[PDB]
């Protein structure tokens, strides 16, 4: 066999990769996806179904599949676990009562043997109110250090501002890609 | 006591019909197809049907079901035997069993049907003998049918006298899912292709346990065949008296005797398979095959059928030896091995996907079947002692025989 | 040759049994 | 409203199916088999109307392949026949000499035409040319 | 055959 | 077409005549009513070529009843062909004469039949033997007048073993339709002569030769011993029917044999290997073999006592064979192979056949009822099946438990707690009624019996008659045993089944229960909650008179259906 | 990616029921292999083959997520294939049509007159007790539009919602008022049907 075509494609960039968008309802998932794809804060109704989009950055097409946090849609996340390479979780620090539910949902989703190659991606959403905690208090409460064989990275992004999205994208690219 | 033997088609069309007694109207065949459809759709389908006072007992062939109408309390076993004989005759005359020959060989088919059975009572069933009276391309009937010897046509002359034997073994193992083998029986098959000059009277002699005990040699390896089914040429009285296998071999290939005894030895192939099937996520097949047969024997064309998931897709096979292919038509992993040396150990690690959505209905657990066929291996240990070929003229025969070992009902119950 | 075991010549009778 | 519409051939094979009632797959298959057996076990002078399970099952096949419908006992019977004739004429005009061979190969086009014509068991366009123009425009979109 | 025939023959 | 075919058939060229005959045969075989051209083909009948003669004879046989009047123009041709030097031509003519369903034609064929009766050709002798039987079946009076019975009797005592077998079969067929008057039975010399030609008979003639002995009744053990010794070699026949016929003959002869002698033991030992060999036949013959085994199982169950491994149902076994395998195992079920039977039933419960699953559940229940040594194992298997969470399996387990409780309820109190919460939402009438009956009769180990019956009383007036009766009986039993927790429940049940219940039997039962409650509640304990006697299980063994009659009818339709021959023929 | 015509010819070439089942399984194996790779180019052919197999009497449970993925696509052919799959193999008892509500809402505001009409037809054909509850607000918006080709679809959707949800008829009273003067025969027929249903 010959791999000249593959080498030529890789000389200018061939890898695209995938990504997932999960989190509770009203957690900034749709707004975050709109900012990543378009670059504006688009106001959307609650995600009854799901949103699928792609992000072109660093020569990698980061396809994002937004998933809502509805009670009837929480168990529907197993459909997206098939043919999925990435997983990004958006936390809601503005909902103290919903923090426990979000942690339980993350533990339930992380307790699947099929979803093992998807690295952890914790997004500090709703980083605009004074009630939001730091990048370690939320992680300490969720116990992200207790995930054996899991590569998790905590990143805080402000929905109104958009700061830290580039850092999160760079971290995801560095975790997915093991080349120069 | 069949009333009319008819041959149907897959669309319900009667390819050929031949009434023998006429006690049943020919229009009753129309209700046979709807009756069969109702029985199959309600689970009541059986080889013997019943259209009111007339029963339609027949079997399904390669392309058509040979339905034979009957009205009285006729021998259903006799009808089945006649149907089997007719199927064998058709196979001998026509190399294929399909509708292509039914509509093309009607001239000879009608003559064969008329000559075979009269008034519901068959009289002639030997294909070799029948080929001398009815041809598709008429002289007086041969004296063999009228004579006592209806399986050895006289006047046969050949340049050489060579008889080829075939001791075919069938290793049938019924292994339960718990790891224990329930039905482990081996059935011998002595098929011989006799090609000599004249009508020799074969004097078969083997190393039977009963014969060794009677003669006093019951100390060496003797085959303890529970059931021995001799052919028509073999004289039942001679075998009943002193185990004398005396019979006249025919011209061509035929089954002389069929041994069948239980097996209490270790299996030739031991398969250790594991199923790491995740709940709608993935599946693992830790299949290990251990060959318990002798190292001097090689199992040519080893085909261990591993039933994979019906909805499984994107499968990956991590084996050691042998080609592993998944057949979507069969919905199983075919562990195909060309040559398997005795004592070999093959380890396989399967990995296939599964849809997230669960199936609507269960599909069951098909058993794992091995298709090993190791030639020149006599598991039962029965060896042919002598073959007394005697001819009135006097000639030196050159008999030949081969032993072939294969797997019969060698299926492994799944967990 | 032939698959399934080469054909072997057969004897005429049990010479050791008379 | 039409409970279901099934296009079944004379040999029993179904070339089209459109049921407006949410029924189980096994139940739907059993109902289709029963409808085929009833229609296939009916003469040419049965009035083309069958009351199966309290459903006005009207059968009117213009060729070897027959047609079936499931109309509730609340509307006229000739209306179903008129709608079936209009649908057949529209399909013939859209296709052009519609035969059995084109139905199997162009089943998607027939399904799209049926969806654009009747939705939910009720009619969507009474005219015969406006629906054809809309179907042509939708097909030309690519 | 009987299938190539038109549904209405118009 | 028709005119062209007639013109071709009315031509003087044999090349076109053969093509026309082939086309006519194809049209009839293709499904064309060619009976209108029968008189046209009548002219082209006397032909030297044998190929066209066979087609003409077949057309005449198939076009004989349709146009009997047009068939009057063939008697001379048949008479001429009955004296052809070629034996094949004579045999074909004889077969065609007997196949012609003409009432006015068989009268003139008596002379050719008499001439061919003493034919030297064995094929001619067989053809005449078949034609005589055909004429007797068509016209018994004509056959009796022709005096062919004497010729048939002497046929068995002549050479040509195939011809002798054919004559014996024809005589058996004639006597089968005969009223038993002037039977063709023969003395021991005739039986010995037939046995002498039995070894020279073919596969088809072997059945005819062995069927003759099925009607004869031996009178001495020496004769029976000789018959058994002669039929012993028939057990090693490649033909399945020949083996079955030999087995039936041996079973019939065993009715006169003495079990004290060693012949009975040898026959019993030599019959099991034959059954084992027959069990490896074709799937079509598997059902016949199973039916024969079941028929002989109820007569001599000591022969196949150790035959249990061969009764295991195969994965590729047919449904008609899989169902019969369960019946065979149940008939051969014993405490020796109780564990093997339970293991086989446990494996059969994981299949996908709902009918197969029900049959397996019924077989497991029958085995548990028949043998009390495996009652605990059967109960454990039923509990595991119920825990399997299968609706059909759950109903089958409920039915099996209800059947077992009425049979062996003394030590059935350990399963009431497990069955108290076993998904009682199932609406199967055979399962809900069984559960209600078990709760009512076993309302001692469950402390929430009243609470469980509350859910079943919501639709008692519209559930079912049997279900309503079972619920009423359970409520009455609970009130009699524990009236403190069921005082209002009994009144509610009486009001619902007596005021809102329109069932005649149900209304009468409710009125009787109310009267008993209002008359003497104390006496209801000894009247309603009394110790019922032992339940007489329905024995699966057939009546000895039917078994003796079914013994002779072996290999026929009356044996597969397990029905008398006169109860199924029309 | 085998064409629909090629698959139809292959199916017609099979005579025996066992042979037809084997061919169907062989085609479904390739279809499932293509689906497991997340194919997006020849998805239309695979969807058509799966629909044909399901209509022919074969299971199509594994081809459920593919229809949902294709429904939210942008290609017109892919959207039509997804809508057809949802209408055929999707029902109220399927339990996988809940996620289709978001796709319908996204396609309900599409500028194209064919995508919105196809979504409305699919919603009317497979109306659920919960989909109509979350889709009542969008249905009433289209009912007040002046689109003649969309007025009939809106009327049919409203009738289907009322049939599925009899308690939602109160929200349609102010929308159908003064709608009996439609010149188009289809619009008038839809209005008459809606009034009769109400
Ligand atoms: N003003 C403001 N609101 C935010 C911010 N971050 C998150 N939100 C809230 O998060 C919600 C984001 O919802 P969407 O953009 O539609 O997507 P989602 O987070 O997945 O919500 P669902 O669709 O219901 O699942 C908005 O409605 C906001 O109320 C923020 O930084 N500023
Ligand atoms: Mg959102």
């Amino acid at each position: 066999g010959n791999i000249f075509a593959n080498l030529f494609k890789g000389l200018f960039g061939k890898k695209e990769m995938r990504i997932l968008m999960v989190g509770l309802d009203a957690a900034g998932k749709t707004t975050i996806l709109y900012k990543l794809k378009l670059g504006e804060i688009v106001t959307t109704i609650p995600t009854i179904g799901f949103n699928v989009e792609t992000v072109e950055y660093k020569n990698i097409s980061f396809t994002v599949w937004d998933v809502g946090g509805q009670d009837k849609i929480r168990p529907l996340w197993r459909h997206y676990f098939q043919n999925t390479q990435g997983l990004i979780f958006v936390v809601d620090s503005n909902d103290r009562e919903r923090v426990n539910e979000a942690r339980e949902e993350l533990m339930r989703m992380l307790a699947e043997d099929e979803l093992r190659d998807a690295v952890l991606l914790v997004f500090a959403n709703k980083q605009d109110l004074p009630n939001a905690m730091n990048a370690a208090e939320i992680t300490d409460k969720l116990g992200l250090h207790s995930l054996r064989h899991r590569n998790w990275y905590i990143q805080a992004t402000c929905a109104t501002s958009g700061d830290g999205l580039y850092e999160g994208l760079d971290w995801l690219s560095n975790q997915l890609r093991n080349q120069k | 006591s069949a009333s009319a033997v008819y041959v149907l088609d897959l669309k319900g069309k009667v390819l050929i019909c031949r009434n023998y007694r006429g006690d049943v109207d020919m229009s009753e065949v129309e209700h046979f197809m709807p009756i069969l459809m109702e029985k199959e759709e309600e689970g009541m389908l059986s080889p013997i049907l019943a259209h009111g006072g007339v029963r339609f007992m027949w079997i399904k062939h390669n392309n058509l079901y040979l339905v034979a109408t009957s009205k009285k309390n006729a021998c259903v076993s006799l009808v089945f035997s006649f149907l089997y004989k007719v199927v064998q005759v058709f196979s001998e005359y026509f190399k294929e069993l399909e509708e292509e020959s039914i509509r093309d060989n009607f001239v000879i088919i009608y003559e064969l049907l008329d000559e075979l059975m009269d008034f519901g009572y068959p009289q002639t069933t030997d294909s070799k003998i029948l080929q001398e009276y009815i041809t598709q391309e008429a002289p007086r009937p041969p004296a063999t049918v009228t004579n006592a010897v209806s399986w050895r046509s006289e006047g046969i002359k050949y340049r050489k006298n060579e008889v080829f034997l075939d001791v075919i073994e069938a290793v049938n193992l019924l292994v339960s899912a718990n790891g224990n083998v329930l039905r482990s029986e081996i059935v011998g098959s002595i098929k011989m292709r006799v090609f000599l000059s004249g009508m020799p009277e074969l004097r078969l002699g083997l190393n039977d346990k009963v014969l060794f005990d009677n003669t006093g040699r019951g100390k060496s390896k003797s085959v303890e065949l529970e059931d021995v089914k001799f052919h028509q040429c073999v004289r039942l009285s001679r075998f009943e008296n002193d185990r004398t296998i005396s019979f006249i071999p025919p011209d061509g290939e035929f089954e002389l005797m069929s041994y069948r005894l239980n097996t209490h030895v270790k299996p030739l192939i031991w398969i250790e398979s594991v199923i790491e099937k995740h709940s709608h996520s993935r599946i693992e097949y830790m299949v290990k095959a251990k060959s318990q047969f002798k190292r001097r024997s090689t199992a040519n064309n080893v085909e261990i059928h591993i039933p994979v998931p019906n909805d499984a897709d994107s499968p990956k096979f991590k084996t050691t030896v042998g080609s592993v292919k998944w057949v979507p038509e069969n919905s199983e992993i075919v562990w195909s091995v060309k040559s398997f040396p005795g004592g070999k150990e093959y380890l396989m690690r399967a990995h296939f996907g599964l849809p997230s959505v669960e199936a609507e209905d269960k599909e069951g657990k098909p058993p794992i079947s091995v298709k090993f066929e190791i030639p020149y291996f006599t598991t039962s240990g029965i060896q042919v002692r002598y073959l007394k070929i005697i001819e009135k003229s006097g000639y030196q025969a050159l008999p030949w025989v081969r032993y072939i070992t294969q797997n019969g009902d060698y299926q492994l119950r799944t967990q | 040759d032939r698959k399934g075991g080469s054909y072997s010549q057969a004897a005429g009778s049990d010479s050791a049994q008379s | 409203m039409i409970h279901f519409i099934l296009l079944f051939s004379r040999q029993g094979k179904l070339r089209l199916q459109k049921w407006y009632i949410t029924l189980p797959d096994k139940e739907r298959k059993k109902i289709t088999r029963e409808i085929v057996q009833i229609i296939l076990s009916r003469g040419h002078r049965t009035s083309s109307f069958v009351d199966w399970k309290e459903l006005k099952l009207v059968y009117k096949r213009y060729a070897s392949l027959y047609f079936c419908c499931a109309i509730e006992n609340q509307d006229n019977e000739l209306l179903t026949l008129e709608i079936v004739h209009r649908y057949v004429e529209l399909l013939d005009k859209y296709f052009g000499n519609v035969c059995e061979l084109d139905i199997i190969f162009n089943f998607e086009k027939a399904y799209f035409i049926l969806d654009e014509f009747i939705i939910g068991g009720e009619i969507q366009e009474t005219s015969k040319k406006i629906a054809v123009k809309a179907i042509e425009d939708s097909d030309m979109l690519q | 055959k009987g299938e190539n025939t038109s549904l209405l023959h118009p | 077409e028709i005119f062209e075919l007639k013109a071709e058939l009315n031509s003087d060229k044999k090349e076109k005549k053969k093509e026309a005959v082939k086309k006519v045969i194809a049209s009839m075989t293709v499904g064309k009513d060619v009976s209108a051209l029968f008189p046209d083909v009548v002219n082209c009948m006397q032909t030297d070529n044998l190929e066209l003669k066979k087609l003409v004879y077949l057309y005449l046989m198939n076009y004989a009843k349709s146009q009997p009047d047009m068939a009057i123009m063939a008697v001379n041709t048949f008479v001429k062909d009955c004296e052809d030097p070629n034996p094949l031509i004579r045999a074909l003519a004889v077969r065609t004469m007997g196949c012609i369903r003409v009432d006015k034609i068989t009268e003139y064929l008596c002379e050719p039949l008499r001439k061919c009766l003493k034919d030297e050709d064995p094929y001619v002798r067989k053809t005449a033997a078949v034609c005589v039987a055909k004429l007797h079946d068509i016209n018994a009076q004509l056959v009796e007048d022709q005096g062919f019975l004497d010729t048939l009797k002497d046929l068995i005592s002549d050479s040509n073993p195939m011809v002798v077998a054919n004559a014996v079969a024809a005589l058996s067929e004639i006597a089968e339709s005969h009223p038993s008057s002037n039977l063709l039975d023969l003395n021991p010399q005739s039986i010995n002569k037939l046995l002498t030609a039995l070894n020279e008979c073919t596969e088809w003639g072997q059945i005819f030769i062995l069927d003759c002995l099925a009607n004869y009744m031996p009178k001495d053990d020496r004769e029976a011993q000789s018959i058994c010794e002669r039929v012993t070699p028939r057990l090693s026949h490649a033909n399945s029917a020949v083996v079955l016929s030999a087995v039936k003959v041996l079973m019939k002869f065993m009715e006169m044999l003495s079990k004290d002698l060693d012949y009975y033991g040898t026959l019993l030992k030599k019959l099991a290997p034959p059954l084992v060999t027959l069990l490896s036949a074709e799937p079509e013959l598997q059902y016949v073999a199973l039916r024969n085994i079941n028929l002989i199982v109820q007569k001599r169950p000591e022969i196949l006592k150790h035959e249990m491994k061969v009764f295991f149902v195969k994965y590729n076994d047919p449904i008609y064979v899989k169902l019969e395998k369960l019946d065979i195992m149940i008939r051969l079920a014993s405490q020796a192979n109780i564990a093997q039977v339970l293991a086989e039933l446990r494996e059969y419960a994981t299949e996908v056949d709902v009918d197969f699953v029900r049959k397996a559940v019924r077989a497991i229940g029958r085995c548990a009822i028949k043998v009390e040594q495996s009652a605990e194992r059967c109960v454990s298997t039923l509990l595991d099946l119920i825990q399997t969470k299968v609706n059909y399996v759950v109903q089958e387990a409920i039915v099996v438990i209800k059947d077992i409780f009425r049979k062996y309820p003394n030590k059935y109190e350990s399963v009431i707690a497990t069955l108290c919460e076993n998904l009682d939402s199932l609406d199967e009438p055979e399962a809900r009624a069984a559960m209600i009956w078990i709760v009512g009769e076993y309302a001692e180990r469950i402390d929430n019996a009243d609470e469980l019956l509350e859910s079943f009383l919501e639709g008692f007036h519209d559930k079912s008659t049997q279900v309503q009766l079972q619920l009423l009986t359970a409520i009455v039993k609970l009130f009699l045993k524990k009236p403190t927790e069921t005082q209002e429940l009994v009144q509610q049940v009486l009001s619902l089944a007596t005021q809102d219940s329109d069932n005649p039997d149900l209304r009468d039962r409710g009125y009787i229960y109310w009267r008993l409650l209002s008359t003497d509640p104390v006496a209801a304990k000894e009247v309603v909650l009394a110790e019922k006697p032992l339940i007489s299980e329905e024995t699966d063994l057939i009546e000895p008179t039917l078994l003796d009659e079914l013994i002779c009818y072996i290999g026929t339709l009356a044996s597969v259906y397990h029905k008398p021959p006169s109860a199924f023929v029309e | 990616p085998i064409r629909l015509r090629e698959l139809i010819r292959t199916i017609r070439t099979a005579r025996t029921q066992a042979e037809e089942r084997e061919m169907i399984q062989k085609e479904c194996a390739a279809i499932r292999s293509s689906f497991r790779e997340e194919d997006n180019t020849y998805r239309c052919r695979n969807v058509a083959k799966l629909l044909y197999m399901h209509m022919l009497g074969y299971p199509a449970h594994f081809g459920q997520l593919e229809c949902l993925k294709l429904i939210a696509s942008q290609k017109f052919t892919d959207k039509r294939i997804g809508y057809l799959g949802a209408m055929l193999l999707l029902d109220e008892r399927q339990d996988v049509h809940l996620l289709m509500t978001n796709c319908i809402k996204n396609d309900l505001n599409h500028s194209t007159q064919f995508v919105q009409g196809l979504a409305l037809c699919t919603l009317g054909c497979m109306g659920s007790s919960e989909m109509c509850r979350d889709l009542a607000g969008e249905v009433e918006k289209l009912l007040k539009t002046s689109n003649s080709y969309l007025r009939k679809k809106a009327a049919l959707c409203a009738v289907h919602v009322i049939r599925k949800v009899p308690e939602l008829m109160e929200m349609f009273l102010p929308a159908t008022k003064n709608l009996l003067n439609e010149k188009n025969h289809g619009v008038l027929h839809t209005s008459v049907v809606l009034l009769t249903e109400m």
